[PDB]
Order: C-alpha cells, then sequence, then structure tokens
C-alpha cells in the first residue's frame, strides 16, 4: 500500500506538542554482558 | 611465564637525561588547582586557584601579566583553545565560563550541571566542549549555542578527568568508581571499558604522537592503546601514592606528580622510571603542604610547570650535561610483580 | 599478630567446611553428568536430591549456630560491664567500643 506522509500545521494558538508534559521517569538498566573488573591488612590496621 | 621475563631483559630502554628545578614562582594567594598552557606561541600560563583567581603568567620571565576573576569558588580546570582566542575555565560553582581572549571579558556560561565541574577538555577539531565533574556524566556542549548536546550516561561515580580525541572514541573519560571508558559520542554509549585500575583514576594524558593515553591510580600508572583499547604497557612504581597528575612529553618522557611531594620521572617506552625529586616545601609551610596539584610541558617540551599546594608555581628545567657520564638513574632493574 | 587479610581468611574457612563435609562422608560410611541442547545451547547437570538437602541443611544449620553465639555474646555483653554511667543500651555499647580503642 505503500504511504505518504504529510505534516499539519497547527493552529498557532493551541499548544503545539499537545502531548509533552513533563513527568518523571526511572530508568531501566539492561545488562547485556558483564565486564570483568580484573586487578593484579594484618599489622597494618595497628598503623591505620 | 618466564619467557615474558626473558623478553623484559633484551631491550635495555631508551635513555634520557634528568630533571632539575629552574624557577620558583610565588604569588598565589590559595593553592594551585590547575595550569594549561597557550598552545601557540607558548609565551604564558593561565593557572587557576584557589582564590578564585586565574593569573596569566609570562613563560619567559616569570612576570605576572593579568589577573582574571569572576568565578565565586576555586577553579578545578582550565583549558585553552587552539583554533579560538577562547579561554574556558571551569570550577566547583556550578558552571564552565568561556573567555574572549581578545578583550578579556566572559562571554558565555554554560548552564545546567547537577554540581561541581572538575574538567574540562576542547575538543580538536569539532568546536565542542567536554565538560565533567561530580554529575557522574559527560557533556558535550555546544560552543556555539551553548547548548548541552549530548550527554553521555555512564560511571557510578564522580568523573575526574576527560580528554578529548580526533578519531574513534573521541572521549576518554576516567572515574572514582576505578574504570576507565572509551566513548562513542555519535551512538552515545561506552565503545570500551578498562577495568584494570584498582581505585580512583584521578589523572589521564594524551601522548601527543603514539595516540595512546597514560592512565593514573594510587600506586600504579598504567598506560593504554587507544582505538583498540588494549593495555599497552605499564609502569614500574612502588607506592607513589597518590598520583595527581601526569604530563607526558613530546620526546616520550612521563611525569608523574605526588602527594608525598615526589616527582616520579618516567620513560613511556619501557615502563622504567630514570629519576625521582622531592620538592621542598617553603620557607613557613607544613611537611602536609608538599604535593603537586597540576602539570604540563610547553609546546616544546623541554621545560615543566608544576602547579604544587604549597601556593607555588615551580618551573622544572632539563638538564643539558647529562648524556653516558652519570646520568643513569634506577638502571631497569625490576622485580617480580 | 594479629588480622588476617580477606584471602587467607577466606582458605581456612574453606578447609574447615571441607573437614566437616568429609565427616559427613565418613559417619555416612559408618551408618551403613553433562547434556546440552542442540536447539539451545542450556546446559542441564544430573542432580542426586540426597546431598542437595543435606547441603540446604547444612547451611541453614550453620547459620543457626552463628546468630546464635553472637547472640550470646549479646547478651553477656550488655550484663558485664556497669561500671560508668549510661543513658541507653546504645551508650552502654559505645563506650565498651571505646574500650576497644584502647
Amino acid at each position: 500500500h505503500h504511504i505518504e506522509v504529510v505534516s499539519k500545521q497547527m493552529d498557532p494558538l493551541l499548544p503545539r506538542f499537545v502531548g509533552k508534559k513533563a513527568r518523571k521517569v526511572v530508568a531501566p538498566t539492561e545488562n547485556d554482558e558483564v565486564v570483568p573488573v580484573l586487578h593484579m591488612g594484618e599489622a597494618d590496621p595497628n598503623e591505620w | 611465564i618466564v619467557n615474558r621475563y626473558e623478553k623484559l631483559l633484551s631491550q635495555r630502554p631508551e635513555w634520557h637525561a634528568p630533571w632539575k628545578l629552574s624557577r620558583v614562582i610565588n604569588g598565589h594567594l590559595g593553592w594551585v588547582r590547575c595550569v594549561a598552557i597557550d598552545p601557540v606561541d607558548n609565551e604564558w600560563f593561565i593557572t587557576g586557584s584557589n582564590d578564585t583567581t586565574m593569573k596569566v603568567w609570562d613563560l619567559a620571565t616569570g612576570k605576572l601579566k593579568t589577573t582574571l576573576a569572576g568565578h565565586v569558588m576555586t577553579v578545578r580546570d582550565v583549558a585553552v583553545s587552539d583554533r579560538h582566542p577562547y579561554l574556558f575555565s571551569v570550577s566547583e560553582d556550578k558552571t564552565v565560563k568561556c573567555w574572549d581572549l581578545e578583550k578579556n571579558q566572559i562571554i558565555r556560561d554554560y548552564y545546567g550541571h547537577l554540581s561541581g565541574v572538575r574538567t574540562v577538555s576542547i575538543h580538536p577539531t569539532l568546536d565542542l566542549i567536554a565538560t565533567a565533574g561530580r554529575d557522574s556524566v559527560i557533556k558535550l556542549w555546544d560552543m556555539r549555542t551553548r547548548i548541552p548536546v549530548i550527554t553521555l550516561v555512564g560511571h557510578k561515580g564522580p568523573i575526574n578527568q576527560v580528554q578529548c580525541t580526533p578519531v574513534d572514541p573521541q572521549v576518554v573519560s576516567s572515574s572514582t568508581d576505578a574504570t576507565v571508558r572509551l566513548w562513542d559520542v555519535v551512538a552515545g554509549k561506552t565503545m570500551k571499558v578498562l577495568t584494570h585500575h584498582k581505585r580512583s583514576v584521578r589523572a589521564t594524558a594524551l601522548h601527543p604522537k603514539e595516540f595512546s593515553v597514560a592512565s593514573a591510580c594510587t600506586d600504579d600508572i598504567r598506560s593504554w592503546g587507544l582505538a583498540e583499547g588494549s593495555l599497552l604497557t605499564n609502569f614500574e612504581s612502588e607506592k607513589t601514592g597518590i598520583i595527581n597528575t601526569l604530563s607526558i612529553n613530546q620526546d616520550d618522557v612521563l611525569f608523574a606528580g605526588g602527594d608525598n611531594g615526589v616527582l616520579s620521572f618516567y620513560d613511556y617506552k619501557s615502563g622504567h622510571k630514570y629519576q625521582s625529586l622531592a620538592t621542598r616545601e617553603m620557607v613557613g609551610s607544613l611537611e602536609g603542604e608538599r604535593s603537586v596539584l597540576c602539570s604540563t610541558f610547553d609546546k616544546t617540551g623541554l621545560r615543566l610547570i608544576t602547579g604544587e599546594a604549597d601556593k607555588s608555581i615551580k618551573i622544572w628545567k632539563q638538564d643539558e650535561t647529562a648524556t653516558k657520564e652519570s646520568e643513569p638513574g634506577l638502571a631497569w632493574n625490576p622485580n617480580l610483580s | 599478630r594479629g588480622g588476617i587479610s580477606y584471602d587467607q581468611l577466606a582458605k581456612l574457612s574453606y578447609e574447615k567446611t571441607l573437614r566437616n563435609l568429609a565427616t559427613q562422608t565418613q559417619n555416612s560410611s559408618k551408618q551403613d553428568k553433562v547434556q546440552k541442547d542442540t536447539k539451545t545451547g542450556k546446559i542441564t547437570i544430573a542432580d542426586d536430591d540426597k546431598l542437595v538437602n543435606k547441603l540446604a541443611v547444612s547451611l541453614q544449620s550453620e547459620s543457626k549456630k552463628r546468630y546464635e553465639a553472637r547472640k550470646r555474646q549479646m547478651q553477656n555483653a550488655k550484663t558485664l560491664y556497669g561500671v560508668e554511667s549510661f543513658i541507653n543500651d546504645k551508650n552502654k555499647q559505645f563506650n565498651e567500643k571505646l574500650s576497644r580503642e584502647s
């Protein structure tokens, strides 16, 4: 069926972006893979 | 694994010459947090402070040219532009302020950090700014329209040090979660993660040529190849903690400032440490106040400029006698790791 | 003298549990695989229902014991030291930390 996309001119007085409303969102963290954290006291506490 | 240890005994690396202390410049009221140098003519410094000011020192004679006020709180970072006559300073006041070098008046203020902004780096070819700080995010600022174009979600803690590169990853970042990320900005997500650091990475420096970075931590200064993101080399360090800053001469000399006041010079190729110095604190100072907050080399790389916590800037010059008579430093003996 | 780093300690605990386990094995002597699907790489490992129940029971039991011994040190800890004045329990505990700092 194809398509043709055409914009509509908004009534300048009415709000453009009728749906934009300030609201807060918590985003998920999608964790695909794990990054290995790869690094290379006894008497020390008596000092520290 | 011994095969590697033989392969450390063939090279006998890279002689260089020692450094020594040319000049002492007092004149800041507070600490000296950051230093940058005119990228074109090498005629001056811009030095932050803990007194909020900026004092532009002449490199030749060390005289004080001008004072740039206008921050209410301490100035953590300062960076000067190449293609532009602009100077981007940034502070703990939550603001990145532009400076027009011509008329010396604040032009633009960039807005929207949550808290103090501890790093600015000026992307070489794009007319961008890269800012970062306790936000735990990197903001790519459009220099022209003051629009925080890109925001990079990222490290799990504050971001100490940020750099810019012309090709891929265009932003390297270092954080107190003890990681270093290599960023892909167009897609806006991490290209590569480098976790090998065991504590906060407090300083990085880009090698002017080989397209690599030198990353720091408490006791271990590593290097990293950019592009692929491999480790390249290590640098031999007993406890130097803490490493405040690094600087890379064009001769492949790798400076390391200590918080114990020791100046640890390295060769970049090897990992060898050919010199370690100790600064003299000051007339009335405390032995705690002896450390190195920032440092840089000029365009040539034959002089060194280190702001110190004792309220003084010091200028370290490379000795001209040297050669083989007696240069030799610690002489390349490496203990098993 | 003294403290021990978190590795050596880990090893010691590993050995301790090895001995305990070997004792379960000996007392049990006295009283007397890997398949990966072609469709998905999901691996499956055949399990004995016994020794799994024994495992859960072991963990729970040791948790109970630790919790209880620490609880007894709770009880004696507050009943032993009556010397200095204290407003509440938490004060007395803090000042016993001050006894540890000496």
